[PDB]
């Protein structure tokens, strides 16, 4: 769609126990008129489904570890992993919420060295 | 414990339709929505549309309107996907999640394990 929120991603092997953190841009500010910033973060480890790290921009999920943290502007986020572990190991994607449609960033992918 | 649960994997020949289930227990179904998320091999994430069960609300990402097609039943807390005129573009795994209320809260909180269909 010529209108839809465009999210671009940025690219990074991590080595275990390091850290990286990940950036994501949106074509247009995700806070809403609420006072919300409506950014999620997911990780979809291989062969599994998406899981939902981060909400509302800086929200950490339920039963998410503390490694993972989000932060932003409202046009740039990211997320920070800590310690990274073989578990983290997947494709990580941004998405939007504040308009339809909603709209994910590329991914970006996560391999453990 | 919530739990979705997705109908099984399927081969489609193209031009056929197929018709995806996601089976929602553990919560009210109808105090929430149910979204449907493409992936097609390789790819990335593509958003399909929500159904409230409630409202009988629905919402589509254009790009897929009039390919996809959203039900839900109520009486069994199932949400359904049909899939129409399939061509290669359609193979990938389809998700379904649970979509919130106002607030932001239980957006793709909960998710079914997907379901691969291959157009052969
Ligand atoms: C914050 C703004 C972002 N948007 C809104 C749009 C909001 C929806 C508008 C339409 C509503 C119809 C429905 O019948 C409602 N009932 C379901 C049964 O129970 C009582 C409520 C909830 C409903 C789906 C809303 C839920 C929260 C919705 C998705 C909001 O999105 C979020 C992520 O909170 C605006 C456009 C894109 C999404």
């Amino acid at each position: 769609g010529a209108s839809d929120i465009v999210i671009t991603q940025d690219e990074l092997p991590v080595t275990s126990g390091e850290s990286v953190s990940i950036s994501c841009r949106s074509s247009k500010s995700l806070l809403y008129k609420d006072g919300k910033t409506y950014l999620n973060w997911f990780l979809q480890r291989p062969g599994q489904s998406p899981q939902l790290l981060i909400y509302l921009m800086s929200t950490r999920a339920s039963g998410v570890s503390d490694r993972f943290s989000g932060s932003g502007s409202g046009t740039d986020f990211t997320l920070e992993i800590r310690r990274v572990k073989a578990e983290d190991v997947g494709v990580y994607y941004c998405q939007q919420l504040v308009e339809y449609p909603y709209t994910f960033g590329g991914g970006t992918k996560l391999e453990i060295k | 414990q919530v739990q979705l649960q997705q109908s099984g994997a399927e081969l489609a020949r193209p031009g056929a339709s197929v018709k995806l289930s996601c089976k929602a227990s553990g919560y009210t179904f109808t105090s929430y929505g149910i979204t449907w998320v493409k992936q097609r091999p390789g790819q990335g994430l593509e958003w399909i549309g929500e159904i409230y069960p409630r409202s009988t609300y629905t919402s589509y990402n254009e790009k897929f309107k009039g390919k996809a097609t959203l039900t839900a039943d109520k009486s069994s807390s199932t949400a359904y996907m049909e899939l129409r005129s399939l061509t290669s573009e359609d193979s990938a795994v389809y998700f379904c999640a649970r979509a919130g209320n106002w607030g932001g809260e239980n957006f793709f909180d909960y998710w079914g394990q997907g379901t691969t269909l291959t157009v052969s």
